[PDB]
Order: C-alpha cells, then sequence, then structure tokens
C-alpha cells in the first residue's frame, strides 16, 4: 500500500524535474 | 468465437500473465457487445488500458529524458523513435475514447458509472495532451477538461465526498491542472478542497470502499505536499 504511494510520488515528481 | 464470460476469463488470465495488450483486446471485445458492464468488467477494462497506455507513456518519458542531451543524428534518431511511440500512444487512447463515446458513457445507468467513464475520458485525453503539439494539443486539452468538468459536477451532486471514484476524479483533475494547464494554483486548490470535504464527512465512509477512500485521500495529501514548493 506504500507501494501505490511511492509509485505515485515517482510518476508525479518526474513531471516536476524533467519538464518543470 | 468467444462469449462474454470466456472473454472475461481470457482477460483475467492475460492480467496474471501480465499480457496487457491481450487483456485490453478481450475487454475491448466485451465492451463492443454493447451491454452495460458489471463493476468487475469495468475495472478489468480500466486496468487493462491503464497498463497498455502506461507502458508507452513510460517509454515516451525515458526517450524524452534522453533526448534532452546535447549531435544530431542521434537526436534525430531519438526524435523519430519518440514519434513512433507517440503514434502507438495515440492509437491506444483513441481506441479507448471510441469505446467510451460509442458504448460506455451513453449507456451508463448509475451516476457512479457515468462519473467513472467520464473521468476515464478525461484521463485518456490528458494522456494525448502529454505528447500532443500545435493545434491538436488545444483540442485534446479542451476535451480533457470538458470530460473532467462534467464528471466533477455530476459527482459533487450525486456522490459523497468520500466516494473513491469522486476522490479519484478529484486527484486526476487536479493533476490535469498542474501538469497540463500549468495551474499549480487551482491544482492545489482542487486537491485541498477535495481532501477537506472528505475529512469533514468521514462519517460517509462505508465497508466496501473505506480502504480505497483513505488511500486516495492520502495520495491527495501527497500530491499536495509534493507540489507546495
Ligand atoms: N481507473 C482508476 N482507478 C483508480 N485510480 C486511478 C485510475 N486511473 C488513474 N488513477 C490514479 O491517478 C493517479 C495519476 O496518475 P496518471 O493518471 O497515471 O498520471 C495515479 O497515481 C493513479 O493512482
Amino acid at each position: 500500500r506504500d507501494k501505490i504511494r511511492l509509485n505515485n510520488a515517482i510518476w508525479r515528481a518526474w513531471y516536476i524535474q524533467y519538464v518543470q | 468465437t468467444m462469449d462474454k464470460s470466456e472473454l472475461v476469463q481470457k482477460a483475467k488470465l492475460a492480467e496474471q500473465a501480465e499480457r496487457y495488450d491481450d487483456m485490453a483486446a478481450a475487454m475491448k471485445a466485451v465492451t463492443e457487445q454493447g451491454h452495460e458492464l458489471s463493476n468487475e468488467e469495468r475495472n478489468l477494462l480500466s486496468v487493462a488500458y491503464k497498463n497498455v497506455v502506461g507502458a508507452r507513456r513510460s517509454s515516451w518519458r525515458v526517450i524524452s529524458s534522453i533526448e534532452q542531451k546535447t549531435n544530431e543524428k542521434k537526436q534525430q534518431m531519438g526524435k523519430e523513435y519518440r514519434e513512433k511511440i507517440e503514434a502507438e500512444l495515440q492509437d491506444i487512447c483513441n481506441d479507448v475514447l471510441e469505446l467510451l463515446d460509442k458504448y460506455l458513457i451513453l449507456n451508463a445507468t448509475q451516476a457512479e458509472s457515468k462519473v467513472f467513464y467520464l473521468k476515464m475520458k478525461g484521463d485518456y485525453f490528458r494522456y494525448l495532451s502529454e505528447v500532443a503539439s500545435g493545434e491538436n494539443k488545444q483540442t485534446t486539452v479542451s476535451n480533457s477538461q470538458q470530460a473532467y468538468q462534467e464528471a466533477f459536477e455530476i459527482s459533487k451532486k450525486e456522490m459523497q465526498p468520500t466516494h473513491p471514484i469522486r476522490l479519484g476524479l478529484a486527484l486526476n483533475f487536479s493533476v490535469f491542472y498542474y501538469e497540463i494547464l500549468n495551474s499549480p494554483e487551482k491544482a492545489c486548490s482542487l486537491a485541498k478542497t477535495a481532501f477537506d470535504e472528505a475529512i469533514a464527512e468521514l462519517d460517509t465512509l462505508n465497508e466496501e470502499s473505506y480502504k480505497d477512500s483513505t488511500l486516495i485521500m492520502q495520495l491527495l495529501r501527497d500530491n499536495l505536499t509534493l507540489w507546495t514548493s
């Protein structure tokens, strides 16, 4: 269940870093 | 050929075999028979295309990261490969959207199903928007917003603030504002409101879905925590 959360965090964070 | 329950069985097999294109092909065929989908079929269809399009979205992102590297026939090679992926992505999202517009949204009986399918339509126009450009991007962005909005209004009216579908819709709609419209402002606003409203009415949780509600409530706080910087 922290598996869903961590995966969501990664996916979202990608947008912030690689395309501001 | 195969009947509904055989197709659904095939779809369940594909899923465990992690053959998501197969799983989607099966659920696409069930949908095309034209009857309202059970909750189980509906979720199998969603899981199938989420994984199918997810693989392409992932690959698109990897290549894009790489592409941001200073030579250029290697950047010309990488660009053409991104386009190849984009084209696959567009075919997937258009298959889904056709399914939603031809069968699912129009036939959905309960407010629950209609919100679910309209959120799905928001999602898959949002995925087109991640890779679209020029005039096509305006079209896909507007259609994404339209579906999210219609679903948003219907859920505020028909569902408790702790319903998992309503919360999920809010999560994705806020992600739409943040990542697609570049509106950190209204994204956080949307996320925070959806969370607060759920908190206020914790008494609306129920046995079947209280775990899903709290998880999504948590994703809302996470996105929020992640965005406020
Ligand atoms: N059909 C669905 N049911 C539940 N959660 C979903 C569904 N589709 C997308 N999500 C969530 O939406 C969030 C946004 O991620 P994405 O839509 O992949 O950018 C993810 O962390 C998923 O948990």
